[PDB]
């Protein structure tokens, strides 16, 4: 029996038992650039930004392949067992901050001011060395698959033509998932900007050359599942803080209608007129990043309240908040200056991000009825993989040959070489952290736990440190 | 249809090792006190000695 | 359980409601040069004839779809609505008349005559100007699908080889299916005459380079759907008017054992023995003619008795009967003529072609058991598509692009607009007539629904206009 | 009070009128009588049609 | 803007969106039953909420 043809909410096939896990990660560290890989020797140096999207994937350890001590527990064929999350408590370790970036030769001619000298005709430079601060902003977002980005790029031009070279090219929006190392965004539209930027002059240095995602809102809030994103916070601020304008010969000025032109003046306008501005992050404070906040999840958004189906979970968490950049200064020598040169300290640049996380995971067992069964293949069709419940026919019935010392000449060559096969997320990568040991049953032992048991009732410690003033 | 290896299934080991809290051992007495220090002050050059 | 294994009859599974519509479309023109499309300047000039199968497509308003203010209609699982038709009655407004059509240069040498001269061995043309009444016919269908006709074609011939020039191209039988513009059957048989006359002179101007069709019932009445045709009707009368003779060079006279030659004759035949008469169409009367008479279908030929399954109808509605053509005449100047000149006065030539079409559908709603499902997949594949029966994701959960001004250069170009799921009979194209708004629910308002209500007994109008002589 | 059919001299519905098929070709009418049909009342401002 | 002879519809961020939602009319669809409202008692329509 085949009936159904919509969705049915994630509850309703899955029963949840009453237990409970604390799966904490040690603390992980990553230090490096801030803004391009860099190269010593033979080796390299992870440019770690502030400014990408840390996407954790966090493998889980096989519930349906445990201890069951009783015979309580869910019976062999009718039920299956796999994780739900609770809570999430993602921590970030590191002094408080503004994120700064720059760039060597950027491509501003003009700003907002009513006082400065008359434009001088475009040199054959006019770059000069920018500083930019970034657009502060955070997200994090929990889910079972990969959070969808968006961004514009060129769309393949059409045959009919009435091309130039130096043409605007066509756009048009894209999907991508978000992965390890992907950028924020910082004050530009999104855009694999290898396409948009053939100056060199218009990002700040960091962030060009590379693609600048977004988290598609829309696209996440219709998916049946909902396994885009369990549930999502996000606060940003920003406001523009100085007016600039590009430095390129324009293809396309104000009509004459616009522009009134004046005596001895040009007939028509030759500076370029596009002004972007460049934006600031507000003060950011201890009480508006999201983070240390252990977030229960008491009802998804989508009909899956938070099933760990594959046991995987995904956390893309990112925040251009904590992070703030280091300086160093080695004496080009090895000897302390004795005096003060310009040519003597080799200016280091390497900034460090830190993560933890901490989940509180519970038991729950999906019943398997010819119809909860039956209704998965829409719903994914690799979980039920994981559940073995599909056929593999009885070929092994096939009598194949097998030979002594299959290196001898006249036997067979043995030429064929199998193939490995492939993961369900190999083609793209992303951080990659291993949950399946450090993961317990004692939930007064860890500080999630406290602070979970706090909130039940059933505590050793509540949360309250009563402040009157 | 046959026999096969799967992978390592778990169990729960015993640390024996739970922490207990303070309070469990501890009877709380209805006594109270008070320690106030007097006003603290101290001087000088900030940026170094 | 898919233990299905025979075709079955849809009233079974289909639950007729009491429910009544009337379909009105509004009065359709169309006219044009009959005989081969025009073009003066940059536009053109349908070649609207008198012999072409109109064939509408009545896109009907998806019945599933609509606004239900009760609970007695049906549950939102169980079942699905469809439409059903009971009645049609295509109406044709014009003047009763008879079709004629000829051609400027056809090919015929001589006729049945006995006082008549010898014939004179073929000068260099034989060809004269060639009057041809049509062979008058009416053909009248409506289905689920569009209805199939049959041709004669050239197969192609062997690799063996014996092959000459002139030699005669091997035939076989095509199907295909009746599309808006094509050619009634006048006379001669069905072939895609493009290959079939390579002289120019074997067809009327209007019939030539385009294929003649024709209604194959035995197909129809064989499959078991019956979709391709819920009922019909054909009146056709002809008769030979003339006899001709074709002018080609022949490959292959009556031998010897049939020719007796004469004296100071010749050995063998040279002037071509092909006699083919001219088709000619019976007198037409008031009566005669299937129009304007309501059809009520009580039971189709087929297991399908009027199921609008995928919410479509075909109409393939063909007769010569009604068309006349229209001369006319403008001075070549833009003055009246003060004398009679052979110069003067511009022949124009234009014909025109009116419908009108109704139908008194009714509700039907389909039970979704999984029985009755699961048959419906060897039925057809797509109506268990857009139903919504068996699919991944609901269509409107996904999300899709789309934009405004898609003509903008700054956008991508029109050809990505396939994406969206496409009509299956988009190679094919034909008269598409929308009901989706002019659909009602009062029978007694519309001239159909008297019409209707009258046969039924419940009438505030029969049909009684009794007389006696 | 008029759309909903509640008051008026026919239905629209009863109303036989012409509609033509390839209005571009020159044998037929220009486009312009296509007014005729009862014309929506904002055509003289414009805005995005959803 | 004009390139060629085609044109660029200025789309600012200072414009007012305006949109027409034209919807299904509610009074010709189809009714399964008969408390349905009559026929010549009443007419349906949309109520946002």
């Amino acid at each position: 029996p085949t009936p159904v043809s919509k969705v049915l909410c994630s509850e309703t096939y899955v029963q949840r038992k009453s237990i409970f896990y604390h799966a904490e990660t040690e603390r992980l560290l990553t230090i490096g650039h801030p803004y391009y890989p860099v190269s010593i020797g033979a080796k390299t140096v992870p440019k770690v930004s502030a400014n990408q999207y840390r996407v954790f994937k966090i493998q889980l350890p096989d519930p349906n392949q445990f201890a069951l001590p009783d015979r309580t527990v869910h019976n062999p064929s009718k039920e299956r067992l796999v994780w739900a999350v609770i809570g999430v408590q993602v921590s970030r370790g590191q002094p408080l901050g503004g994120t700064v970036t720059g760039h060597p030769t950027f491509n501003a001619l003009l700003d907002a001011e009513n006082v400065n000298r008359k434009v001088t005709t475009q040199t054959t430079d006019d770059r000069k060395q920018t500083g930019l601060d970034a657009k502060q902003q955070q997200i994090l977002l929990l889910g079972c698959t990969p959070a969808e980005g968006e961004y514009w790029t060129t769309a393949r031009p059409c045959v009919t033509d009435r091309l130039e070279n130096g043409a605007c090219p066509p756009l048009e929006l894209k999907n991508k998932h978000i992965e390890d190392g992907d950028m924020m965004e910082i004050g530009f539209g999104a855009a694999n900007f290898k396409e948009i930027n053939a100056s060199k002059s218009d990002l700040p240095l960091d962030i060009q050359n590379e693609i600048c995602l977004y988290p598609d809102y829309l696209k996440m809030a219709e998916d049946a599942a909902g396994n885009s994103m369990f549930f999502f916070a996000r606060k940003e601020q920003v406001y523009v803080r100085h007016i600039w304008t590009r430095g390129g010969s324009e293809k396309e000025a104000p009509t004459t209608d616009f522009y009134l032109k004046n005596n001895k003046g040009d007939a028509t306008l030759k500076i370029p007129s596009v002004h972007f501005g460049s934006p600031s992050g507000s003060l950011v404070s201890t009480d508006n990043q999201i983070f240390n906040r252990p977030y229960w999840l008491f009802r998804a958004q989508g009909m899956n309240n938070g099933i760990a189906w594959n046991n995987l979970l995904f956390l893309t968490v990112g925040d251009n908040t904590r992070g703030t950049n280091l300086t160093i200064s080695v004496a080009s020598d090895g000897t302390p200056l004795t005096e003060y040169d310009s040519s003597k300290f080799n200016v280091y640049h390497r900034h460090m991000e830190e993560y933890k996380l901490a989940f509180i995971l519970e038991l729950c067992s999906v019943e398997i009825t010819a119809q909860t069964v039956s209704h998965l293949q829409g719903l994914m069709p690799s979980v039920l993989e994981n559940w073995e419940i599909g056929v593999q026919p009885p070929t092994s019935s096939i009598l194949e040959d097998t030979y002594r010392y299959i290196e001898s000449p006249a036997t067979k060559c043995a030429s064929n070489v199998i193939p490995a096969k492939e993961d369900p997320y190999a083609g793209f990568k992303f951080w990659n952290i291993d949950l399946k040991e450090k993961l317990s049953l004692d939930l007064d032992q860890f500080p999630l736990g406290r602070r979970f048991l706090a909130q039940q009732g059933a505590g050793c410690s509540t949360v309250r440190k009563r402040r009157i003033s | 249809a046959l026999w096969q290896q799967g992978q390592k299934l778990y169990l729960p080991p015993t640390p024996v090792s739970k922490v207990l809290c303070s309070e469990t051992y501890v009877q709380r007495k209805s006594i109270f006190y008070h320690a106030e220090t007097e006003r603290l002050l101290t001087i000088g050059h900030p940026y170094y000695p």
